[PDB]
């Protein structure tokens, strides 16, 4: 937890180029991470779902200025 | 590191012990089986994970149990 | 006299004598006043070759040619002052006794390290320049000479030097 | 103040950053108000410019085949002479500017408060030292209050020029003349 | 008679002595190489190497690149070739961030965090002035004609 | 102003105390200032004597530079030239720099860096007269330099000889 | 003591320098051929042996190869870069395999490997089920 | 020095210096002698082996443009060729110097091969003594096929083209 | 000699999935993220060993050694609670007797009853 | 200015400047030895 990730002090201290790779690919399975109770689980999940619909919103309002920009509707 | 457990029905044969590349293992007195003897996994630190042990056991199901863990230099082998 | 003296090719070779011409210091210092006698003559001669045959000439003089052509066709009456005012100074050179060869600080009119030189390192320096420019001007008046008698340009890369005086 | 809390608040969110004296710092108004400052010159001068048709074919593009695709705006309508040539002034003073960040000298101002180089506590003392609303009245000549006083002053500017160029729908060079007295066109 | 022998004279160390590694010439190149060199700063190892390095990487970039056929090619070749240092540069500015950190250098040894900053410097000035250089160098290649 | 100025070559008698109004050694330290100094001033006597040489003079026997002009002859001039001034400014300044790690001195120390016509004498009160003269010939030869070049651009800014302007 | 070996590009690196090292001593009877672990032969002096290796692993082979010589002396270290030593093999003066009195058993489960919870039953608690 | 050194002695003719021009030598100026020998040597083999494939037409550089005539393709070949070979050379000989001054430098040992053997071994000097010996063949060679070509015209083999 | 030296490192066990430090420490107490070589005259880190006039091999010199009286010295070390227990179950001067006579290899190597039979001798 | 120079404007920013920051900052966080 003093390296990357700080969410698992297993992979934090590994010395090779895996400790990279997990952790990018444990970032999201919030259960696993240290030290994590059932309650912030559940508020980092909400506020990423957050996050995601902040996502989604974007991607639409950008599909639609491209087609007001520069297409030919 | 990785974690090692030897379970009650280890049978004392000293085969895991002989298995093991990097010594992990050893064979203390115990009175739970007729020979005398159980194995025991006090040096964790050096086992690189490579089952060995467990190939070697003869109980079913087995009596070592290798969990792999927390990686560091002497887990993963290396020379570098 | 050896590899402490002024002139040895390097410290690692010191007295470069491959025909073994400098046994002693009277050999070495006969060879010496030698080597500075052609080599204060070689700039001389080197500087006047360029500059004659890259066409200059002295008020009196402007038919003649150049190059060593210039002692087959100046007849006798002009070659001949060269020789008196050489005589003359031969004559007039002394070289002061208990120094290097060719030192004629001994001369009548005044003559030596001036202003040039405060310190035994300076006048050493600039003896060293007077020597190496002496071992190579007597190079260049060789090669000068003998590329001119070969194909006729003692300047094998360009004919005549184009001097730039803006006074 | 607000701004003691607002620049401790910023600090508090993004460390690693205002380590190195970026965001709401003392070195980022020093830093901007002289990038400020030198542009008002270049924005004066680009103005002149444009008055005088001191830049040469303005309204010619340039040619497709001998700067490739990368000089295109659309399609193959390329870039105006003007634009490149502004750019390429601008990229003069940019590559002064790359040099001095990446190799700064030991007395220079260096972009970023460095702990290793020999400037870092000079740097800091400064930057402590200014601060607060109305400039030092009493520091002036070529001082760090006076440099602080007129990088402000050329980045309100800058604020000001856009904003009324903007309100009054005209070109931020016209503006520039219009508030000279018409002195360029 | 045996030109291979163990490194050091230590026959469990990963190398041999050969004369690839230990010959007299491999040995007179690499301790006279700035990044080796004994005496220098580290600012003047960054520019030495710099130059060395800029001059040359003009040349593909002049010769092989996209407006190699326009008139402004050689100025198209300089400007990439100014781009790939400042690449490089960024490169060794975070690489001395990680392997140094960013707290105050207790020496002046090349591998610590002010000498690498020194270094990285010196390397940006010399490898855009030698671009510069070769740009001006091949704006005018003589024939060696007389 | 900084103190080591005190102790420093360069008052004179038509300033005979320290002129530094606008307080700028407080920002560039006075070693390097003082080096700088005499870089600029040493080029810019070269300059100055440039400025006007080949016009007063006489240029070379060459086509490669057809005008007098000292700012229309940098363009004019091949860049084979401008690659060999470089390096043999970089040679100078290799040579700057080895001296002075030999303990040699281009900046009025003891051992001079370059004293090829040996006149450096061996008297501090001699050594400080020339020091005196040669960065009094330094800052005029600037002062002069920046004035061609202003006239030059702008004519009528500096008083300079209309032969040589 | 090291010996006869020409060297090899199979040797210890920096770790060896700056991490960890490893040494195995042990005496032989006679000069004989033996294979290194790092690829190459080697050939054993006559009386006491020393041997460096990147891993303890490495040294563990040459010792399984040792008893094949029947050559049961050997002791295994690591040393630190300050130059500290630990004494690792056989630990206690016994080999492993041989059951010792004094010895005591670390990680066994009072239990048949079935009985272990399930993960279920200890979400949140940061144990294994192994562990627990 | 002469009960020193043992490469480049060999049969026939032994120690052969007939006129007497390493008498009263210093070790320096010996040193400099077997340097200058050994330089030579390479360098005139190198020039016969070149030589010797101009002069039979495989030179298949610049499309075989250049004259067969070794002595015509030194002139036919521009003049950066030759300022990039004397200057790759003078580099060369800039890092020589460097090894020269190297204590234990064994005159003419550019690859340091002292680190692994000395001359008390018996193969080493025999090889060393193989490349003296062609370098001094290669330098008479070279000589006179410069000889050959300048004043007798030919370029090429006289001596065993006449036998086949 | 401290015993806990390779324990005393900056390995953090885990609360799962981890063995934690053994009998001898799960990693070395030195850093091994070190720097690369170093010019001529300069060393990469503390005890770096100097390449002399090679500083590019630096590394492939060897800084750490063991000597053999500093392996029987950490050997005796680390087997004196081994032996401490031998002499505790046969049972100072007897455990004296009984390394000297036979050696100290083969009295951790002996049983109690056997060093029982060889102290019947003297 | 226009907004129609805006692509050969932004283009640049987002797939050049913007990834090798990006990258940069990811590596030097992934270096960090005590983030927390
Ligand atoms: C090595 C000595 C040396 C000798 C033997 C000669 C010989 C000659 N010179 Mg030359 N010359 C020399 C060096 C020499 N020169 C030097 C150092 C210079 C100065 C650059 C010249 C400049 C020069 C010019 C301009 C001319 C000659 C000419 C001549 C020829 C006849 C006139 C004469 O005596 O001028 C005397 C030259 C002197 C330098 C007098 C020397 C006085 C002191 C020692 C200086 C004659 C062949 C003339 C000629 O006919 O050319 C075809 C002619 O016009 N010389
Ligand atoms: C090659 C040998 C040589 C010859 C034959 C001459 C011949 C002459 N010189 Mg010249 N001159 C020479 C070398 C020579 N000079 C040298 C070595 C110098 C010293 C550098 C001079 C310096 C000189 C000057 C300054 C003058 C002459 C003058 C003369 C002319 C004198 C007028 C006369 O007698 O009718 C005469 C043609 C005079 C002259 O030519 O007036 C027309 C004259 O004023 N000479
Ligand atoms: C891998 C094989 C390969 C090669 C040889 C090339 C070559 C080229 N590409 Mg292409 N390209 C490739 C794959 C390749 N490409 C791939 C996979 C893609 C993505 C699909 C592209 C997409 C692409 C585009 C979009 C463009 C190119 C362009 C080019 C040209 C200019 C590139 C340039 O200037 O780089 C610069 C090179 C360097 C800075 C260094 C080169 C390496 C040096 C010389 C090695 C030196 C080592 C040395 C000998 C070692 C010892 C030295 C001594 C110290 C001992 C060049 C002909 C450009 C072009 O216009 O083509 C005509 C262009 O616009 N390429
Ligand atoms: C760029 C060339 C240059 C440099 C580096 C210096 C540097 C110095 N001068 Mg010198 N000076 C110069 C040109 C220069 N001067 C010229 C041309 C003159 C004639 C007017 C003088 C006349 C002069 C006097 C009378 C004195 C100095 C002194 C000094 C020292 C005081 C520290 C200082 O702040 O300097 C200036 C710092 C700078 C960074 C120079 C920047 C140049 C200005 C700011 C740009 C504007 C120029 C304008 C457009 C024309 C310092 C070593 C003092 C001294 O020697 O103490 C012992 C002193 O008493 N200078
Ligand atoms: C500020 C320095 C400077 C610069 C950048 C130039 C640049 C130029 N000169 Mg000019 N010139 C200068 C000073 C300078 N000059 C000086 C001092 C003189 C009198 C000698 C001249 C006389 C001159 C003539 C006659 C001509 C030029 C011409 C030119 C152009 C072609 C290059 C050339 O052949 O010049 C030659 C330049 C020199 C010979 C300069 C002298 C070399 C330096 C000063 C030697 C200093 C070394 C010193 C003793 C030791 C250093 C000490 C230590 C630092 C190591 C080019 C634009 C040509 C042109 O096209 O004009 C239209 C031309 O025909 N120059
Ligand atoms: C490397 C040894 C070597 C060899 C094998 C040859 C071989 C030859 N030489 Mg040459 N020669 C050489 C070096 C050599 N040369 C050297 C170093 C010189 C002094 C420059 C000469 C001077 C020389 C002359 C003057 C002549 C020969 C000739 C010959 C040829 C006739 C046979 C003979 O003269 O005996 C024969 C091809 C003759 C020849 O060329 O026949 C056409 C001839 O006339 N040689
Ligand atoms: C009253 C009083 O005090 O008097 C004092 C005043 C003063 C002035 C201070 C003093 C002095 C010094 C003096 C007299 C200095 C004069 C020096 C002089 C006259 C020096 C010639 C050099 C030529 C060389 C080195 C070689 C050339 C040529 C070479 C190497 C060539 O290959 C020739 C060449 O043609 C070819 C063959 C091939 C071409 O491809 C190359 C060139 C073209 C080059 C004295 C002594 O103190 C006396
Ligand atoms: C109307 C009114 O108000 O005024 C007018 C007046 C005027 C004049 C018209 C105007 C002007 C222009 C000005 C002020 C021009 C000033 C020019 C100036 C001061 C020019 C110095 C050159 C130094 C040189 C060339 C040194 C070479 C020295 C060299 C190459 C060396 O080797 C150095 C040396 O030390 C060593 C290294 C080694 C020694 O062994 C040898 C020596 C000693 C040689 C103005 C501006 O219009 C104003
Ligand atoms: C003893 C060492 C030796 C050398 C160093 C040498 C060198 C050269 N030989 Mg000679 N040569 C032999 C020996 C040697 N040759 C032998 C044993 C025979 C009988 C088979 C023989 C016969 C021919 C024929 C028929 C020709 C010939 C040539 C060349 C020429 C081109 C070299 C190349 O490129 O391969 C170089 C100077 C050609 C020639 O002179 O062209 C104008 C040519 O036509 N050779
Ligand atoms: C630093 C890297 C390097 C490059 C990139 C490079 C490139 C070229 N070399 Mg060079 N070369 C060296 C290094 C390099 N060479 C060195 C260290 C030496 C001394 C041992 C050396 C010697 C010669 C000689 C004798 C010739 C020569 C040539 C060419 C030419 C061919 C294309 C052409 O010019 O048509 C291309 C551009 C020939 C030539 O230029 O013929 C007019 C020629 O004859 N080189
Ligand atoms: C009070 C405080 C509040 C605050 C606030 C408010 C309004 C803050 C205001 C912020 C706003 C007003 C800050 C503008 C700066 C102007 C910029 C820097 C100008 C750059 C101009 C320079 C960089 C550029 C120059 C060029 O471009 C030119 C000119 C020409 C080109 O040829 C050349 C160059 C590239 C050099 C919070 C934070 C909301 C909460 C807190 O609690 C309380
Ligand atoms: S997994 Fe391998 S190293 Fe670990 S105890 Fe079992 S046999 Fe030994
Ligand atoms: S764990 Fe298995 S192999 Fe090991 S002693 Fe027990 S029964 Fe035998």
């Amino acid at each position: 937890a003093t390296k990357f990730p700080k969410f698992s002090q297993a992979l934090a201290q590994d010395p090779a180029t895996r400790r990279i790779w997990y952790g990018i690919a444990t970032a999201h399975d919030l259960e696993a991470h240290d030290g994590m109770t059932e309650e912030n689980l559940y508020q980092k999940i909400f506020a990423s779902h957050f996050g995601h619909l902040a996502i989604i919103f974007l991607w639409t309002s950008g599909n639609l200025f491209h087609v007001a920009w520069q297409g030919n509707f | 590191s990785h974690t090692v457990k030897i379970y009650d029905t280890c049978i004392g044969c000293t085969q895991c012990v002989r298995a093991c590349p990097t010594d992990v293992l050893e064979m203390v007195p115990w009175d739970g089986c007729k020979s005398g003897q159980i194995a025991s996994s006090p040096r964790v630190e050096d086992c690189v994970g490579c089952k060995r042990c467990e190939t070697a056991c003869p109980t079913d199901f087995l009596s070592v149990r290798v969990y792999l863990g927390a990686e560091t230099t002497r887990s993963l082998g290396l020379a570098y | 006299d050896f590899s402490g003296e002024i002139g040895a090719a390097n410290a690692e070779l010191g007295c470069w004598d491959p025909l073994n011409f400098c046994t002693d210091q009277a050999s070495f210092d006969k060879m010496r006043y030698a080597e500075l006698k052609h080599g204060r003559v070689a700039q001389l001669a080197a500087w006047g070759y360029a500059t004659t045959w890259s066409g200059a000439r002295f008020p009196g003089c402007e038919d003649f040619p150049a190059g060593h052509e210039a002692v087959l066709k100046i007849g006798t009456e002009n070659l001949i002052p060269v020789l008196v005012v050489a005589g003359a100074l031969e004559t007039l050179w002394k070289q002061k006794e208990g120094s290097f060869p060719g030192d004629f600080s001994a001369t009548s009119f005044p003559v030596g390290f001036g202003p040039f030189a405060k310190t035994e390192a300076d006048m050493i320096d600039l003896r060293t320049k007077e020597l190496n420019n002496g071992r190579a001007a007597m190079m260049g008046i060789l090669g000068m000479i003998v590329h001119e008698q070969i194909d006729g340009k003692p300047f094998i890369f360009f004919d005549k030097f184009e001097i730039y005086a803006p006074f | 103040s607000v701004f003691d809390d607002a620049v401790k608040d910023w600090a508090e969110e993004y460390p690693q950053f205002a380590a190195w004296g970026w965001g709401p710092s003392v070195q980022a108004e020093i830093w901007n108000g002289r990038h400020a400052m030198f542009g008002w010159v270049v924005m004066c001068a680009c103005a002149y410019a444009k008055g005088h048709g001191l830049i040469p074919d303005a309204d010619q593009t340039l040619d497709l085949k001998e700067w490739g695709t990368l000089a295109t705006i659309s399609g193959k309508n390329t870039i105006t002479n003007e634009r490149a040539i502004i750019l390429i002034a601008n990229v003069h003073a940019l590559m002064v500017g790359l040099a001095a960040t990446i190799s700064p000298n030991s007395f220079a101002d260096t972009l970023l408060l460095d702990p290793n180089h020999p400037m870092y506590e000079w740097q800091m003392e400064r930057n402590s030292k200014l601060g607060g609303v109305m400039p030092n009245l009493g520091k002036m000549g070529v001082t760090p209050e006076a440099e602080l006083a007129n990088g402000r002053m050329a980045m309100m500017g800058i604020i000001t020029c856009i904003a009324y160029s903007g309100i009054q729908g005209q070109s931020m060079i016209d503006t520039i003349n219009e508030w000279v007295g018409g002195a360029y066109f | 008679a045996n030109f291979i022998k163990p490194y050091n004279d230590d026959p469990f160390v990963g190398h041999l002595a050969t004369p690839i590694t230990s010959s007299s010439l491999t040995r007179a190149l690499l301790k006279n190489l700035p990044a080796y060199r004994f005496g220098l700063t580290p600012l003047l190892r960054g520019l030495e190497i710099g130059l060395a390095h800029g001059y040359f990487l003009i040349g593909p970039f002049a010769q092989l690149g996209p407006l190699r056929n326009s008139d402004i090619g050689l100025l198209a070749g300089f400007l990439s070739t100014i781009g790939l240092i400042l690449i490089l540069t960024l490169g060794l500015t975070i690489y001395g961030a990680a392997a140094f950190g960013q707290e105050k250098s207790n020496g002046s040894e090349l591998q610590t965090k002010k000498s690498w900053d020194q270094f990285k410097g010196g390397f940006f000035v010399g490898a855009c002035g030698s671009a510069g250089f070769a740009f001006i160098c091949l704006s005018s290649i003589p024939t060696f004609a007389l | 102003y900084a103190s080591e100025l005190d102790s420093m070559t360069g008052t004179g008698i038509e300033s005979p105390k320290v002129f530094d109004p606008l307080n700028l050694s407080d920002y560039v330290p006075v070693d390097w200032a003082r080096r700088a100094e005499l870089s600029n001033g040493r080029s810019a006597m070269l300059a100055t004597v440039g400025w006007f040489f080949p016009k007063v003079f006489g240029t070379f026997d060459s086509t490669d530079v057809t005008t007098t002009d000292p700012i229309d002859a940098i363009m004019q001039a091949d860049p084979q030239w401008w690659a060999q001034w470089i390096l043999i400014c970089g040679v100078f300044e290799t040579w700057k720099y080895k001296k002075e790690m030999e303990g040699k001195s281009f900046l009025g120390g003891a051992d001079p860096a370059v004293d090829y016509l040996k006149l450096w004498p061996a008297d501090a009160a001699a050594q400080e007269e020339m020091k005196t003269k040669e960065l009094k010939n330094a800052r005029l030869a600037m002062i002069g330099i920046a004035g061609f070049a202003a006239n030059h651009f702008i004519p009528g800014s500096c008083p300079v000889p209309d032969f040589i302007a | 003591p090291f010996p006869t070996f020409g060297g090899s590009t199979g040797g210890w690196l920096r770790a060896a320098e700056v991490e960890e090292k490893y040494a195995i001593t042990w005496t032989s009877t006679k000069e004989q051929i033996f294979e290194m672990p790092t690829g190459g032969a080697a050939i054993m002096r006559n009386g006491e042996n020393l041997l460096y290796l990147a891993r303890k692993e490495q040294c563990l082979a040459l010792s399984t190869q040792l008893r094949t010589f029947k050559i049961n002396d050997y002791k295994i270290y690591r040393i630190f870069p300050s130059g500290e030593v630990q004494y690792l093999h056989p630990k206690d003066g016994v080999f492993p395999e041989k059951v010792n009195p004094g010895r005591t058993s670390v990680n066994s489960r009072g239990f048949s490997i079935g009985k272990n919870p399930n993960p279920a039953s200890i979400k949140f608690s940061g144990i294994t089920t192994y562990e627990s | 020095w002469r009960d020193e050194v043992v490469v480049g002695i060999t049969a026939p003719v032994g120690f052969f210096d007939p006129l007497g021009l390493s008498k009263g030598k210093d070790d320096a100026t010996m040193a400099y002698y077997r340097e200058a020998e050994l330089k030579n040597g390479r360098v005139a083999m190198a020039a016969c082996l070149g030589w010797y494939l101009n002069a039979g037409g495989v030179h298949p550089a610049f499309n075989s443009e250049l004259s067969n005539d070794p002595l015509k393709a030194m002139v036919e070949l521009p003049a950066v060729g030759w300022l990039q070979f004397v200057l790759g050379c003078g580099a060369i000989e800039w890092l020589g110097q460097q090894i020269k001054e190297r204590p234990g430098y064994v005159p003419g040992d550019l690859l340091g091969a002292s680190y692994w053997v000395d001359n008390s071994d018996e193969g080493w000097v025999m090889y060393q003594n193989k490349e003296l010996n062609n370098g001094r063949l290669a330098m008479l060679a070279i000589v006179g096929m410069v000889y050959q070509d300048v004043f007798v015209g030919d370029y090429g083999d006289m001596m065993y083209k006449q036998l086949v | 000699v401290d015993l806990d030296y390779g324990m005393k490192n900056s390995y953090v066990p885990a609360t799962g999935g981890d063995g934690g430090q053994g009998q001898f420490g799960a990693q070395s107490p030195n850093d091994w993220r070190v720097a690369g070589t170093s010019p001529v005259g300069e060393t990469s880190y503390a005890g770096a060993a100097d390449g002399g006039e090679e500083p590019w091999f630096a590394e492939a010199i060897s800084t750490v050694s063991l000597d053999l009286q500093k392996a029987d010295e950490t050997l005796k070390a680390f087997t004196k609670d081994a032996a401490a227990f031998k002499i505790e179950e046969f049972a100072d001067a007897a455990m004296e007797e009984l390394v000297g006579k036979l050696g100290y290899s083969k009295f951790l190597e002996m049983s109690t009853k056997q060093l029982m039979k060889t102290w019947g001798t003297l | 200015m226009a907004a129609s120079f805006l692509p050969s404007i932004l283009v640049p920013l987002v797939g050049l400047i913007f990834p090798a920051f990006s990258m940069a900052l990811f590596f030097l966080y992934v270096q960090t030895d005590d983030i927390a």
